[PDB]
């Protein structure tokens, strides 16, 4: 869209009605007549694309109904109202803007925020914004969290993220001409090489892509049409619903050859039938021939018995031909009509070995995708999210993501190598204990009245726990944590003194050689101004390659690619790196995807901030004090920077309108 | 509404390949025989069928007798009358292999026959005792 109505599908939201959140805050005017609605609307839509036009700047109330119209530039409460909400709630002013008032004399309330992954960031730069005393304490040495950006020289490479979604409503978009990252598009083509080195011909290519499209689509009827979710008690996996529908296909091929030839022998039987009639024909034609020249043999003049045999054996006889005749007729319609089965056979299989194992690189892919074996997607709601992807075409940062949390961090009091360990909320504050990462016995304790908490999936889900929760975390919330379900995926680095590849491809992709090893690097991106390669190891794959030394995982790969570009094309590699994301500490993994037997509801109960017991029984209902953010939290943008990003202003909003009060819902 | 074209999947065929462990493999394998057993049992046909037809070889040519090309007339010879109540007493109502054998009538002038020297060729005895064959 565009206009107005451009701001407001940019900004994620429907141009022509108020969302829930708006009907929260404006109950007056949703209740409201249509006349009032409709301007709201407009001023929220204007507002937004002022913000937007222009996101280098803070955008003040005054600026505001300066640029507004009578009619709507009447009512300033409404204004006020409005572009109070929207400030609130992140959807104007975040990220890196100048601010017109530098920040307010004295602060208000205190917040420990945990870990300085984006969430982190996002969420702290926006208190701080509203006048709020923020740490971040992160156990790391550096910023960003699952944006880690490797450099060295000129050499500069993501083992973090590494694609931004595309702009359609991207709030990256925003933060990227905020922050110089240059976006460098990701041209699709996508070329395949077996394990032998050579192409998949475009032949196949397609003949196999498409037969994966159209197995995923497969499934999802079997999903929604047949309702095959639950089965002997265990949801389904997408996996489990591939194979059957893969064997349903192959049964399919089978099914059709039975009933092919089975009408062949059909056919070939009544041949049998007609030649045994035929056959018995000619044996009574044989002997009805010699009755008839014995009595010829019988000279004239004859009497009349004699006579008639003659002519009577002789009608007989060609009657017996006519019957012949029309028997070697139909023969010759049957005989062909039997050809016509030999030349067209139904298919000879379902998929070939080198097909089913191309196809294999496809599932490879949605397991990076998805960072996980599709054994462990639930079938039902692996997906969930498919609807509120954005418009345009995904990019990569050529200048290295980190360049972005880097960004966020500036302003900002982060404790770097700070462990967190436990967390104790209570009804009148908060305590929290790090450790330091160094020396390990060095002790700390911050006291705040709330603690956002951006702790990794992963983390949160360990055994037994690397943070300790005082009191320990409600059951309906831990039950969350194990239901959802925290993947993995990890990057190789390759980095060399001179460009070999096809310099106009960004991406190629291998194809293994088992179902196994499908995601063993499978896929390789030319993403950088350096000659820089960079190679995925995905699916089942990807946990049993964080046990295998370095040498020996770069090993493979340059053996794969001496296959591909000629063994000798490919030089010894100057500098190399490999992440282990379930190693790490820090993350346990890669980001969360959707479990067999979890939904979309999990990532809601991942948010809904805690409220401690009373202090003194019989006390009034305290005030919750421990919020969550990250990744894991955002059930419409799960696993992704920008789904995390806007976690953090969605608890900094939230925190905010606790503590400072709202004063717009008036 | 439907699964994307191509693709077979009845709700009776997927319950067939859930039911159990393997299933799966069991039903794909009766049908892996129920095929090879076909195709054998066309081999069996094929041959058993490729012998009746070296019988046949030879066609009927040596048997096959030349055309009676002769014409219609309306006159009875007294030899083409006898010809008749023979034809009938080995025919019954198949006036047209009756024609046939008497060469030069039509298939009516039989009829007719049968109704003008009916009474004189006893042609109720005649077919009453073609009917006792
Ligand atoms: C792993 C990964 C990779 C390798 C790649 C990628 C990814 C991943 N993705 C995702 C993202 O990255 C995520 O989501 C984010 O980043 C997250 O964030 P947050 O939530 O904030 O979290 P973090 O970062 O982790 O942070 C946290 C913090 O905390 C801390 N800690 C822990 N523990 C502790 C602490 N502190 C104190 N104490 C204690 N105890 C840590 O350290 C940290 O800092 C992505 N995304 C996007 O957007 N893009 C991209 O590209 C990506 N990547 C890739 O490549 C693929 C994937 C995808 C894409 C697209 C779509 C979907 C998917």
């Amino acid at each position: 869209p565009s206009g107005v109505e451009g701001a407001a599908f940019q900004s994620r939201l429907p141009h022509d009605r108020m969302t829930s959140q708006e009907a929260a805050c404006f109950p007056d005017i949703i209740s409201g007549p249509q006349q009032t609605q409709k301007v709201f609307l407009f001023i929220r839509n204007r507002t937004l694309q002022l913000w937007l036009d222009n996101p280098k700047i803070q955008l003040t109330f005054e600026a505001t109904l300066q640029q507004l119209e009578a009619p709507y530039n009447s009512d300033t409460v409404l204004v006020h109202r409005v572009h109070s909400y929207l400030e609130r709630h992140g959807l104007i002013n975040f990220g890196i803007y100048k601010r017109i008032k530098p920040l307010p004399t004295k602060k208000t309330g205190k917040v420990i925020i945990i870990g300085s992954g984006v969430s982190g960031l996002a969420a702290a730069r926006q208190l701080q914004s509203f006048g709020m005393d923020v740490t971040l304490l992160e156990a790391r040495d550096r910023v960003g969290g699952r944006v880690a950006t490797f450099r060295k020289g000129n050499y500069v490479a993501d083992l973090g993220a590494m694609v931004v979604t595309g702009l359609g409503g991207n709030p990256m978009a925003v933060v990227s001409k905020q922050v110089n990252m240059e976006l460098a598009k990701i041209k699709q083509k996508c070329p395949l090489y077996e394990a032998n080195g050579q192409a998949v011909p475009k032949e196949k290519d397609e003949m196999v892509e498409q037969e994966f499209n159209r197995l995923l689509e497969a499934t999802s009827y079997l999903s929604h049409q047949l309702d095959f979710n639950v089965l002997n008690n265990k949801p389904v996996s997408l996996g489990q619903a591939l194979e059957v529908v893969i064997q349903l296909q192959e049964k399919h091929v089978k099914d059709e050859q039975i009933e092919h030839w089975k009408k062949i022998v059909k056919t070939q039987e009544e041949l049998k039938e007609l030649l045994n009639k035929m056959v018995n024909l000619k044996e009574k034609i044989k002997e009805l021939h010699q009755q008839y020249k014995e009595a010829s043999e019988v000279k004239p003049p004859r009497d009349i018995t004699a006579e008639f045999l003659v002519k009577s054996k002789h009608r007989d006889l060609t009657a017996l031909c006519k019957e012949y005749d029309e028997l070697a007729e139909t023969q010759g319609k049957l005989e062909e009509k039997l050809q016509e089965l030999e030349a067209n056979p139904p298919s000879d299989v379902y998929l070939s070995s080198r097909d089913r194992q191309i196809l294999d690189w496809h599932f490879a892919n949605l397991e990076f995708a998805n960072a996980t074996p599709l054994s462990t997607l639930s079938l039902k709601h692996w997906d969930q999210d498919d609807d509120f992807e954005f418009t345009g075409s995904h990019l990569t940062v050529r200048n290295g993501y980190s360049c972005v949390p880097v960004a966020l961090a500036e302003g900002l009091d982060i404790k770097l190598n700070t462990a967190v360990r436990q967390v104790r909320y209570t009804a009148s504050g908060c305590e929290v204990i790090a450790v330091n990462t160094r020396s390990t016995s060095q002790t700390f304790i911050y006291k705040c009245d709330a603690v956002l908490c951006t702790l990794p999936l992963g983390v949160l889900k360990q055994q037994p726990p690397a943070v300790q929760f005082v009191p320990p975390l409600p059951e309906w919330k831990t039950s969350a944590v194990q239901r959802m379900g925290f993947g993995n995926l990890n990057k190789v680095v390759l980095c060399f003194d001179r460009v070999f590849w096809d310099p106009s491809v960004n991406l190629f992709g291998h194809v293994g050689s088992t179902t196994a090893s499908r995601g063993e690097l499978f896929l390789f991106w030319n993403l950088y101004k350096a000659p820089i390669l960079l190679a995925l190891v995905a699916g089942e794959a990807a946990g049993i390659m964080e046990n295998i030394s370095d040498d020996v995982i770069v090993g493979r790969c340059l053996a794969i690619l001496k296959g591909i570009f000629g063994s000798s094309a490919v030089p010894q590699p100057k500098e190399t790196v490999v992440s282990r994301w379930r190693a790490d500490p820090w993350a346990r993994g890669s980001y969360s995807y959707v479990a067999a037997g979890s939904s979309g509801n999990d990532y809601d109960l991942m948010a809904q901030p805690i409220t401690p017991g009373p202090s003194i029984p019989g006390a009034p209902q305290p005030i919750p004090r421990l919020f969550f953010a990250g990744e894991h939290t955002i059930r419409n943008y799960p696993a992704t920077v920008h789904g995390a990003l806007l976690s953090g202003l969605r608890e900094a909003g939230r925190i905010a309108d606790q503590f400072l009060g709202a004063m717009y819902t008036l | 509404r439907k699964p994307p074209k191509g693709m077979f999947l009845s709700q009776e065929d997927v319950e067939a390949v859930s039911a159990n462990a393997t299933a799966a493999t069991t039903v794909l394998r009766q049908l892996d025989m129920e095929l090879v057993s076909v195709k054998r049992q066309i081999q069996n046909i094929k041959q058993t069928n490729s012998a009746l037809k070296e019988k046949l070889d030879g066609g009927i040519e040596p048997y096959r007798l030349p055309e009676v090309i002769q014409k219609c007339n309306a006159r009875w010879t007294t030899e083409e009358q006898l010809l008749a109540v023979q034809a009938i007493r080995k025919y019954g109502r198949d006036f047209q292999a009756i024609s046939d054998v008497i060469g030069n009538k039509s298939v009516v002038q039989v009829k007719n026959f049968f109704v003008n020297y009916r009474r004189r060729f006893n042609i109720d005895e005649v077919l009453q005792e073609w009917e006792a064959e």
